[PDB]
RNA sequence: GGUGAAAUUCUUGGAUUUAUUGAAGACUAACUACUGCGAAAGCAUUUGCCAAGGACGUUUUCAUUAAUCAAGAACGAAAGUUAGGGGAUCGAAGAUGAUCAGAUACCGUCGUAGUCUUAACCAUAAACUAUGCCGACUAGGGAUCGGGUGGUGUUUUUUUAAUGACCCACUCGGCACCUUACGAGAAAUCAAAGUCUUUGGGUUCUGGGGGGAGUAUGGUCGCAAGGCUGAAACUUAAAGGAAUUG
C-alpha cells in the first residue's frame, strides 16, 4: 500500500548532505546539498541551506513516485567528531513538512574500535 | 606548592595509563586525566517532537536515543564552560549535581 | 632563556669546541 | 558555492528516469511477511540486462516489519537478492544485525561485560560468524554498587557460549536455526546454562555474519520461496 | 620481610603451649619411628613426612609424639639425604628455569628471577658451608646444577 | 688468551678494507663457518659445501640451504605459510 | 605427563637400550613395550613396527627426537629406542 | 579507654581475634575421628589436611582439601576430638 | 573542501557521494572506576603452550641461615644509531596557501626520516608521591580487592542438597579515601612529613648562598649523538620557600 526509500541524511560539518536512495542503494536519487543551494561557503551547513535541500529533495521524490522514506542520520564519523552537523535537523523537519511519509528512523554514524590515529600532533590544535 | 591532593589525575598505583585523544582540540591526554562526559540526548529534539510524532507511521513508534562520550583537554574544558572553576576549599568538593 | 634552549646551545658550543681542538690533535 | 568551479572539464541533456523502471523484491518464506519494497534500474538493454546488475543486490530491513510487531524494533536483516522472476526480484538471507542505539544503551559501566565468538560451519556447507553479549546484574539484596566478575568465572562462561554455539549450529542446515533466533530459543538456553555461575542479564545474541557459500542450488532457493 | 619481594604476609603454624603433654594418644613411640623409616625408604622428604603423619595418623608433630625431629632421626639411622631438601629444592628451580631461558630468549622477566634464586643459593651455600654440613669448597655452579640435581 | 679484542676472525684482513666493511663480514662469516644440526642424524655435524649447500658428514645426505645460514627467515615464513595453507585448504 | 613414568621405570624395573639390544630382547619377547623416537629412520622404523607385529608387542612413538629422548631416560648420550622389561612399579604397561 | 586489664580479657574477644595476636598464641586446628562409610575403620584426620586422606580398608574418599578446612565426603560421621 | 574568512588542492576525463567486492599495515575502543599485576620502566581482543609470583590456609622442615650496602652487576619510556624487512595513518626536515610592518610560527594542504618488526647499540625524563630501605608504637570512620572463619541468612538448581551468587559478623594482606589533631611543621599541609632540646631502634646515599657550570681539564664507556667522574680563576648581597593586603 506503500513504496518506500532511503534518505541517509548526512550532517556533517561546514557542509551537509541529503540524498535519496533505491533501498538497495546502488539507485540514488535527488542528490542535493548544501553547497549547491548557496553562495556564501559559509552556510553550506546552515539550516536554512539544509532545509531549502530537504524541499527540492522532497519534491523530486514525490514527482519521482516514492512516498515515504526510511532515515538514517549520520554524521562525520570514522575517527572525527561523530556529532551531526546543525542543518541535518532542519533539513528532517522540512522532508517531514514537505509532505512525505516517514518511517524507522535510525542513527548509523560510523564508529571504529579504536581506530589507528587522529591528527593534530601530540599537542593537538591550538589557536 | 602543591595544588591537588591527586595532582590533578586519578592514578595511583600504576605509572602510566596509556593516554586518549581530546575530542574538540584533538591534543593527547592520559585517561584519567581526563574530564571524561557522557552526552546522552534524544534523536530529533524536543521542539520537532510533535511534528514528527503527528508525522509518523507506527504511531509512537521508538523516538529512539543517542549515546557520545566526549573527551576534552585542560583547556577546552574550561574553555568551554564545562567546569569553570570553584574557589580555593570549594575545589575539594568531590560530589557532582 | 629557557633551560631546554640553555642545554642545547651549550651542546653545540661543546661540538664546536672538541672539533677545534681535534683539528690540530 | 555554487561560482567557486574555476574549471569544471578536466580536458576542455537526458532525463536519466525513463529508462528507469521498478522491480518488486520478495522475502523467502521464515517469516510472516513476504513484500519488501521496489527497486529502481535502467532498461535492461540487450548489454546490461538488468537481472544481471541485480543478481547481487542487498538490501536492509527491520525485523519489525517482517513480523509486524514493534517487539523486535531493532533485529535488522540483511538481504541478499538472488533471484529475479518477472519483475518480482527473490532474496535470500545476508545476515542478522544488531541497532547501534539500543546496543550502546547496553553497555553501562558498573557491571562486567563479556564478549565471545564462534566461527561454526553449517550443514549447508555455510560457513557462520556468530558474536554473543552479556553483561552481569547487580542481584536483589546487592548492596555493593558495581558487582563485577571474577575473570576465571569470564573464562568458564565463555568457553561454555562457545562450546553451546557450536552444538546449536552443528546438525542445523539454515533455517531451523533462523526459526530458532526470530523466538531466539539460544538466547533463552544461554541463562540456563550459565546461571548457577553468575546473574547475567541482557544475553541478547548479536549480529551474526556468513563467511562462506556453497554452490547456488536455485532448487532450494525456489523451495524457500514456495 | 620476603627479603626478595615488598610482600609482608604471615601465615604460618603456631604451635600449642603444652609442649611434652598430649598424653591421650595410645600409639607408641617407636611405632612411628619404624612408621617414619618405612616411608623414608620410598624416599620422602622430611616435610611431607611431618604431613602424612598429621594427616593419615593421629601425630600432632613429631618432636613432641617423639623425643627429637625427622631429620635427626633420619641422620641417626643413615637415611640423610646427601644435600638439605630446600637447598634441593631450590637447585631443582634453578634448572628448570634456566633450562625455560634456553628455549624463551626474550623473557627478561626470567632473566631476572634467575639472579635472585641463584643469590638464594649461595647464600645457603655459605650458611651451609660455615655449619660444616657441606664439604668446604663446595660451590654451585650452571654447568654442573642439573647434574647436581640428579 | 684472548688474541685480540673484537677483530676476532678478520683479523686475517690486517688493517685494509674499511671497519664497517670488515665488522659486516665478521658478521657473515661467523655464521658461514660454524656448525649447525643435522636434524635426520640429529648432531652437529653440517658445513657448507658452496654457495647454498649444507652437507652432514653424517647421515650423507645434503641441505639445499640459504647461502650463508641452513635456514632463512624468508625460508621459515614460507615454510610455515605452506603448512598452513595445505591444512586449511585439505579441512 | 610419561616423563616421569620412564624415570619411575628406570629406577624400579628393568630396561634396555639402543636398536642393537632392542631387536635382541625382541627376539626373545623378554620385551613388553618399545618406545621409538620420532626423528629415526624411517625405513628403521618401519622394521621395528614389523617386528612389534610380529612379536604382539606395544610400541609408542615418542613425541621429540633422540636427543630429548636420551634427557628423558635420564641418560647422556641419545637413544633412538628403548625396551621396557619389567615395569617394576610403573603404570606405562597398563595405561595407554 | 585508659585503664583496663590485658590479664583476663574475655574469652569472646579472644576468639574474636586472630591466632597469632591472641594474648598467647594458639591454633585454631583440631582433630576429628570419622567412620568411613560402610567399613567401620575410625579414622584419625586433621582439620585443614591439604592431603586427600582415604580409608585403608576400602580406599572411596575421606576428605579432599581446600584453602580453608578440609571438606568431608557426603556420607560419613565425624567427631570433635 | 578548510577557517574566524578566504586560500592553496580534487572535479563533465563524473569530483564530494552511494552500494558490492578485495588488499595493506597500525590499534585492542565503548566495559574502564580515587580497581588489578610488576622491582621499576610498564602491562587491556581469543585460545593454547612455557615457566614465574604475592596473599591466604598450615599442630610440616631448617634452625639464626638476617638488615642495609663502597667495589661489581641485571633491567631500564620516548627520541637517536647500524643492517634487513615492513613502510596504511600520523608525521621534526621541506614544499607550498593565509594573517601580519615583518612571521622561515601559530591556521590550511602535501610531504622524506621516523612512526611497526627483526639482530645489535645507546642508559638518559618532572624515571614524581619532586617523600630510601627494615623493625616497634601512637586517633576514629566507612568503602573496596584477594585469601580465610562463623552464620537455621536470601536466591536458584533437584522446594530443597553440595554449589555458585548474594547478606551479616570476624580476620589477614593490599590500592586508597573521609573526620580530627593530642603531635608535627614556616606554611602549604601531614596517621606519617608523628613518637626530636625531654636532642640516640639499624643502615646506604645526597646538600653547605647565588653565578661562573654540570663548563674547562683528566680518565673511562660508546661508532656517534652522548653518558659516568668533575674543578678553579673571577663575580655578586642578595637569589629563594610559604603565606597576607593590594
Ligand atoms: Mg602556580
Ligand atoms: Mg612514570
Ligand atoms: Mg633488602
Ligand atoms: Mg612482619
Ligand atoms: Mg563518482
Ligand atoms: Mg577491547
Ligand atoms: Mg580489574
Ligand atoms: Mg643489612
Ligand atoms: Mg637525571
Ligand atoms: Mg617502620
Ligand atoms: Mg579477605
Ligand atoms: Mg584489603
Ligand atoms: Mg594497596
Ligand atoms: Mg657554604
Ligand atoms: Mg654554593
Ligand atoms: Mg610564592
Ligand atoms: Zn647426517
Amino acid at each position: 500500500s506503500q513504496v518506500f526509500g532511503v534518505a541517509r541524511i548526512y550532517a556533517s560539518f561546514n557542509d551537509t548532505f541529503v540524498h535519496v536512495t533505491d533501498l538497495s542503494g546502488k539507485e540514488t536519487i535527488a542528490r542535493v546539498t548544501g553547497g549547491m543551494k548557496v553562495k556564501a561557503d559559509r552556510d553550506e551547513s546552515s539550516p536554512y541551506a539544509a532545509m531549502l535541500a530537504a524541499q527540492d529533495v522532497a519534491a523530486k521524490c514525490k514527482e519521482v513516485g516514492i512516498t515515504a522514506v526510511h532515515v538514517k542520520i549520520r554524521a562525520t564519523g570514522g575517527t572525527r567528531t561523530k556529532t551531526p552537523g546543525p542543518g541535518g535537523q532542519a533539513a528532517l523537519r522540512a522532508l517531514a513538512r514537505s509532505g512525505l511519509r516517514i518511517g524507522r528512523i535510525e542513527d548509523v554514524t560510523p564508529v571504529p574500535s579504536d581506530s589507528t590515529r587522529k591528527k593534530g600532533g601530540r599537542r593537538g590544535r591550538r589557536l | 606548592p602543591k595544588k591537588r591532593a591527586s595532582n590533578g589525575r586519578n592514578k595511583k598505583g600504576r605509572g602510566h595509563v596509556k593516554p586518549v585523544r581530546c575530542v574538540n582540540c584533538s591534543k593527547s591526554i592520559p585517561k584519567d586525566k581526563a574530564i571524561k562526559r557522557m552526552a546522552i540526548r534524544n534523536i530529533v529534539e524536543a521542539a520537532a517532537v510533535r511534528d514528527l510524532s503527528e508525522a509518523s507511521v507506527y504511531p509512537e513508534y521508538a523516538l529512539p536515543k543517542t549515546y557520545n562520550k566526549l573527551h576534552y583537554c585542560v583547556s577546552c574544558a574550561i574553555h568551554a564552560r564545562i567546569v569553570r572553576v570553584r574557589s580555593r576549599e570549594d575545589r575539594k568538593n568531590r560530589a557532582p549535581p | 632563556m629557557r633551560a631546554k634552549w640553555r642545554k642545547k646551545r651549550t651542546r653545540r658550543l661543546k661540538r664546536k669546541r672538541r672539533k677545534v681542538r681535534a683539528r690540530s690533535k | 558555492a555554487v561560482g567557486k568551479n574555476k574549471r569544471l572539464s578536466k580536458g576542455k541533456v537526458v532525463d536519466p528516469f525513463t529508462r528507469k523502471e521498478w522491480f518488486d523484491i520478495k522475502a523467502p518464506s521464515t517469516f510472516e511477511n513476504r513484500n519488501v519494497g521496489k527497486t529502481l534500474v535502467n532498461k535492461s538493454t540487450g548489454l546490461k540486462s538488468a537481472s544481471d546488475a541485480l543478481k547481487g543486490r542487498v538490501v536492509e530491513v527491520c525485523l519489525a516489519d517482517l513480523q509486524g510487531s514493534e517487539d523486535h524494533s531493532f533485529r535488522k536483516i540483511k538481504l541478499r537478492v538472488d533471484e529475479v522472476q518477472g519483475k518480482n526480484l527473490l532474496t535470500n538471507f545476508h545476515g542478522m544485525d544488531f541497532t547501534t542505539d539500543k546496543l550502546r544503551s547496553m553497555v553501562r559501566k558498573w557491571q562486567t561485560l563479556i564478549e565471545a565468538n564462534v566461527t561454526v560451519k553449517t550443514s549447508d556447507d555455510y560457513v557462520l560468524r556468530i558474536f554473543a553479549i552479556a553483561f552481569t546484574r547487580k542481584q536483589a539484596n546487592q548492596v555493593k554498587r558495581h558487582s563485577y566478575a571474577q575473570s576465571s568465572h569470564i573464562r568458564a562462561i565463555r568457553k561454555v557460549i562457545s562450546e553451546i554455539l557450536t552444538k546449536e549450529v552443528q546438525g542445523s542446515t539454515l533455517a531451523q536455526l533462523t526459526s530458532k533466533l526470530i523466538p531466539e530459543v539460544i538466547n533463552k538456553e544461554i541463562e540456563n546454562a550459565t546461571k548457577d555461575i553468575f546473574p547475567l542479564q541482557n544475553i541478547h545474541v548479536r549480529k551474526v555474519k556468513l563467511l562462506k557459500q556453497p554452490k547456488f542450488d536455485v532448487g532450494a532457493l525456489m523451495a524457500l520461496h514456495g | 620481610g620476603r627479603m626478595h619481594s615488598a610482600g609482608k604476609g604471615i601465615s604460618s603454624s603456631a604451635i600449642p603451649y603444652s609442649r611434652n603433654a598430649p598424653a591421650w594418644f595410645k600409639l607408641s613411640s617407636e611405632s612411628v619411628i619404624e612408621q617414619i623409616v618405612k616411608y623414608a625408604r620410598k624416599g620422602l622428604t622430611p616435610s611431607q613426612i611431618g604431613v602424612l603423619l598429621r594427616d593419615a595418623h593421629g601425630v600432632t608433630q613429631a618432636r613432641v609424639i617423639t623425643g627429637n625431629k625427622i631429620m635427626r632421626i633420619l641422620k641417626s639411622n643413615g637415611l640423610a639425604p646427601e644435600i638439605p631438601e630446600d637447598l634441593y629444592y631450590l637447585i631443582k628451580k634453578a634448572v628448570s628455569v634456566r633450562k625455560h631461558l634456553e628455549r624463551n630468549r626474550k623473557d627478561k622477566d626470567a632473566k631476572f628471577r634467575l639472579i635472585l634464586i641463584e643469590s638464594r643459593i649461595h647464600r645457603l651455600a655459605r650458611y651451609y658451608r660455615t655449619v660444616a654440613v657441606l664439604p668446604p669448597n663446595w660451590k654451585y655452579e650452571s654447568a654442573t646444577a642439573s647434574a647436581l640435581v640428579n | 688468551a684472548k688474541r685480540t679484542k673484537k677483530v676476532g676472525i678478520t683479523g686475517k684482513y690486517g688493517v685494509r678494507y674499511g671497519s664497517s666493511l670488515r665488522r659486516q663480514v665478521k658478521k657473515l662469516e661467523i655464521q658461514q663457518h660454524a656448525r649447525y644440526d643435522c636434524s635426520f642424524c640429529g648432531k652437529k655435524t653440517v658445513k657448507r659445501g658452496a654457495a647454498g649447500i649444507w652437507t652432514c658428514s653424517c647421515c650423507k645426505k645434503t641441505v639445499a640451504g640459504g647461502a650463508y645460514t641452513v635456514s632463512t627467515a624468508a625460508a621459515a615464513t614460507v615454510r610455515s605459510t605452506i603448512r598452513r595453507l595445505r591444512e586449511m585448504v585439505e579441512a | 605427563s610419561i616423563n616421569q613414568k620412564l624415570a619411575l621405570v628406570i629406577k624400579s624395573g628393568k630396561y634396555t637400550l639402543g636398536y642393537k639390544s632392542t631387536v635382541k630382547s625382541l627376539r626373545q619377547g623378554k620385551s613388553k613395550l618399545i618406545i621409538i623416537a620420532a626423528n629415526t629412520p624411517v625405513l628403521r622404523k618401519s622394521e621395528l613396527e614389523y617386528y612389534a607385529m610380529l612379536s604382539k608387542t606395544k610400541v609408542y612413538y615418542f613425541q621429540g627426537g633422540n636427543n630429548e629422548l636420551g634427557t628423558a631416560v635420564g641418560k647422556l648420550f641419545r637413544v633412538g629406542v628403548v625396551s621396557i622389561l619389567e615395569a617394576g612399579d610403573s603404570d606405562i604397561l597398563t595405561t595407554l | 579507654v585508659l585503664v583496663q586489664d590485658l590479664l583476663h580479657p574475655t574469652a569472646a574477644s579472644e576468639a574474636r581475634k586472630h591466632k597469632l595476636k591472641t594474648l598467647v598464641q594458639g591454633p585454631r586446628s583440631y582433630f576429628l575421628d570419622v567412620k568411613c562409610p560402610g567399613c567401620l575403620n575410625i579414622t584419625t584426620v586433621f582439620s585443614h589436611a591439604q592431603t586427600a586422606v582415604t580409608c585403608e580398608s576400602c580406599s572411596t574418599i575421606l576428605c579432599t582439601p581446600t584453602g580453608g578446612k578440609a571438606k568431608l565426603s557426603e556420607g560419613t560421621s565425624f567427631r570433635r576430638k
